[PDB]
């Protein structure tokens, strides 16, 4: 199953991210959160490249995300920022991402747009092509995200304009997630 | 100029009073008596002159070196006009509860407005200065809030009864220690709005500062205090939660009054609505969403069944308003936002949750008939609470939530009563689609035992309704039709829950008041309905479907295999039930 | 990182570190500028020149950012902001004298 996620990773790599496949990667990240967190250095490169590409693509569609699917995007982004800050705090040799690039990925999850250059994006795609990884299920994931929404109340206190407003809401959410982790201090 | 301003003839009075007040936060106002207020009114004109003078004097470059010595004096002048304005508002409320007139009202309004402006200039000057611009700004904001909150509380607490009883210092402590809400007006709104602003800032300060980083902060700009201490000070001086809710309720109710007047002081309900909406937002964000333990603890303690009842009342008022309007819509959405926050927040006790549910009339353990139609927020809130309860149990694999089980049982009993009576219900007396959707969702979360019991009860109800054919043959089956639709859904969707159902609830009830709810409908039946129905739009979905436009499938395995298994189990007498269904056709 | 809300909490303890980092580039930049001055007096080289120019530019930029942060903060500013300005001016003047 690790295979299909690299699909939205590569299908979108070709011609921008398909919002349609997005609700898939969000799911993936949250499901693999604990693993990205305490994984083995054997698949460090794989996990690191996964996180970087996921962050970049989620930022690329920051302004355009279903308002209903917007909350799951914020959950997956909190997971990604967790991995990024963990790495920036404990520099790892097996990590396939530079501290500059990791700081820039947090900056993009927390700012208007991502900045990772395409040359570096293809480098990440190659470190992912490394494949150095460790229906009914779709409906199960749907019910999981449904409980997620019940617990995750939007509380969003304070067309094209709405798209920019959705983008700013995502930005506020991820800034909160970074501060949630006291990452500012870290 | 500073000396001249601080040496104003009318200012000196309030200045001294405010200083006395700063000691032991003994907030007091002298126009408590109507006659006292009248005398205050008499002096309005010269008071207006002095206020304007001080305002313009501070407007031109002054107190450039905000050295602590000047900083202190300038803050004093600002808080002094603040107290003057709050006392003017208090005397206006006193005259109102007792009841050049407009001239005096004009003077008073001018005084309050200009007074708040002096405060804001002094505040902006402090915040924009290089000598004392930050912690001093924060303590200036505390002093201001404190004054505003105390005044608002006092004004609201002023009742004509107490007024005539007195018939001079308006000690807030006395009212609290001793412990209609009249006296709230445009001026009250103005002060409340400014007070809300100050409150928001100190709470944002709390949030940025480490969670749960002592004594009540001291009422001094120079005094260095923790943000928590400042908030602690405000709470200790006056009950933050109580005052906020009091203002909220009064504002909303007053707005409604103005609306009614229009249907038949500013007469703009929007004004009060705006204040009310702001209050909701502040509490939800600064408090409800606040992760600070101190804040949450205070909230939980402050929360009372009375508050729940008030909240329920407002919800019902908004839900039963029937007028979207403009600002009303914003307030309505904010209301729901607050309601859902309460439902999700652990601050609301289970006791408080049940209290709110009963006050709405949607208590899941109440007696009588189940409300078939539930109001847009009364339904959304109920659904949120029940679903969160089912999730708690599901998270720990706990047994079927009895409340939701009792919900379904009561609902089915009411439906059988309606079908036994076969009386056509009104739209307000007919089960709403979104309600049906959340009920099916709850039925799913239930374990085999719960869902099988529901199926058996449905079979028994249909069989009993078939016992009297003559009445059924001459009774409108609108409710029986709804029951049969529910049973049919529970035939193609019993073992599993459909993705559309989740989306419908997430879109209809997990949303503040697309406005159109998400659901399916009887194409031919809805066509005939339109043949003789309102032309504007479809106000209420009397005819609908929950089975979805499922691909046409022959009876072969049309009914769920699990559902088939249950029907032939000892619990369900299918052979006898099927005969009743055949008879029901008549 | 500085573009992020990393130094946003100007807590007294953080305030010290926030000032520390700011004047740190200030010193780094003034020293890089002094090195460029030594090179000019002695006179991929163009590449290194551009590198040092970018360094000094971002040095001043970080100084300005932390300054405005301490100025508009509700937990710092006034004399604190004035003293940050004083220290920055000291560093810059001493650098000018040395170069």
């Amino acid at each position: 199953g690790w295979e299909v996620a690299v699909r939205p990773l590569l299908s979108a790599s070709y011609s921008a991210f398909e919002m349609k496949e997005l609700p898939q990667l969000v799911a993936s990240v949250i499901e693999s959160e604990s693993e990205i967190l305490h994984h083995e250095k054997q698949y460090e490169p794989f996990y690191s490249s996964f996180v970087a590409l996921s962050t970049h693509y989620i930022t690329t569609v920051c302004s355009l995300i279903p308002r209903n699917q917007l909350q799951s995007v914020a959950a997956a982004c909190k997971v990604l920022i967790e991995f990024s800050l963990l790495r920036l705090e404990n520099p790892d040799e097996a990590c396939a991402v530079s501290q500059k690039h990791l700081i820039l990925l947090i900056k993009g999850l927390c700012t208007g747009c991502s900045r990772l250059d395409r040359t570096e994006i293809i480098t990440f795609t190659a470190m992912m092509k490394s494949a150095k990884l460790p229906p009914e299920l779709r409906q199960k994931e749907v019910q999981m995200n449904f409980l997620n929404q019940l617990t995750s109340v939007f509380n969003p206190r304070t067309d094209q304009a709405s798209a920019i407003k959705t983008k700013n809401v995502f930005i506020a959410q991820n800034v909160a997630s970074l501060q949630e982790l006291g990452g500012s201090e870290k | 100029l500073l000396r001249v301003c601080l040496n104003l003839p009318y200012f000196l009075r309030y200045i001294n009073r405010f200083q006395d007040a700063v000691l032991a936060n003994s907030f007091f106002i002298m126009p408590a008596t109507v006659a006292d207020a009248t005398a205050v009114r008499n002096g309005f004109h010269s008071l207006v002159i002095d206020v304007t003078m001080a305002l313009d004097t501070l407007s031109l470059p002054v107190l450039e070196p905000l050295n602590p010595s000047r900083l202190q004096d300038v803050t004093v002048l600002s808080l002094s006009c603040l107290y003057a304005g709050v006392s003017v508002a208090t005397c206006m409320a006193i005259l109102h509860v007792g009841s050049k007139e407009d001239d005096y009202e004009s003077d008073a309004a001018t005084i309050v407005q200009k007074c708040l402006e002096i405060y804001d200039m002094i505040g902006q000057a402090i915040s924009s200065s290089r000598r004392a611009g930050g912690e001093h700004y924060q303590n200036f904001q505390l002093l201001g809030a404190w004054c505003l909150l105390n005044s608002l509380f006092l004004i609201l607490n002023l009742s004509p009864t107490a007024l005539a009883d007195k018939g001079a210092a308006l000690r807030v402590r006395d009212i609290l220690s001793r412990t209609g809400h009249q006296g709230f007006g445009v001026l009250s709104v103005i002060l409340a709005n400014h007070a809300i602003k100050l409150l928001t800032s100190l709470f944002q300060d709390l949030q940025v500062e480490a969670l749960h980083k002592g004594p009540p902060a001291a009422l001094s700009i120079m005094a260095q205090s923790t943000s928590i201490q400042r908030i602690q000070r405000l709470i200790d001086s006056v009950p933050l939660m109580n005052l906020l809710l009091t203002l909220l309720s009064t504002s909303y109710r007053k707005a409604c009054v103005l609306q009614r007047q229009r249907k038949g002081s500013r007469k703009d309900p929007e004004l009060f609505l705006g204040l009310a909406s702001n209050i909701l937002n502040f509490i939800t964000s600064s408090m409800l969403n606040s992760r600070n333990n101190f804040i949450r603890n205070y909230l939980s303690v402050s929360l009372s069944e009375h508050h729940m009842a008030t909240l329920a009342s407002i919800i019902k008022e908004v839900d039963k308003d029937g007028l979207k309007g403009s600002s009303d819509e914003e307030f309505a959405a904010a209301l729901y936002h607050f309601n859902h926050s309460l439902v999700t927040s652990d601050l609301q006790s289970p006791n408080l949750q049940n209290t709110l549910l009963q006050q709405l009339g949607v208590a899941p353990f109440s007696e009588g008939p189940w409300p078939l139609y539930i109001h847009p927020q009364s339904l959304s809130v109920l659904s949120r609470l029940l679903l969160i309860w089912q999730h708690k149990a599901s998270a720990q694999g706990d047994p079927d939530v009895p409340e939701c089980l009792k919900v379904w049982d009561r609902f089915l009993s009411t439906m059988k009563q309606n079908a036994l009576q076969g009386v056509v219900p009104s739209e307000t007396e007919d089960l709403n689609v979104e309600h049906l959707q959340m009920l099916l969702l709850i039925f799913h979360n239930f374990t085999e035992t719960g869902r099988r019991a529901i199926l058996s009860l449905f079979v028994q109800i249909i069989q009993e309704l078939s016992v009297n054919m003559d009445a059924q043959m001459r009774f409108v089956p609108l409710i029986l039709a709804r029951l049969l639709l529910i049973f049919d859904y529970l035939l193609h969707q019993y073992s599993k829950a459909p993705v559309y159902l989740f989306e419908q609830v997430q879109h209809n009830l997990l949303s503040p008041p697309a406005t159109t709810p998400l659901y399916h409908g009887f194409k031919e039946v809805e066509e005939n309905w339109s043949k003789h129905f309102s032309s504007d739009a479809v106000p209420h979905p009397r005819f609908y479907c929950v089975l979805s436009p499922e691909a046409s499938e022959d009876d072969l395995n049309r009914l769920d295999s699990v559902a088939c298994d249950v029907l032939f189990s000892k619990l369900v007498k299918y052979d006898e039930l099927y005969a009743a269904l055949t008879a029901l056709l008549a």
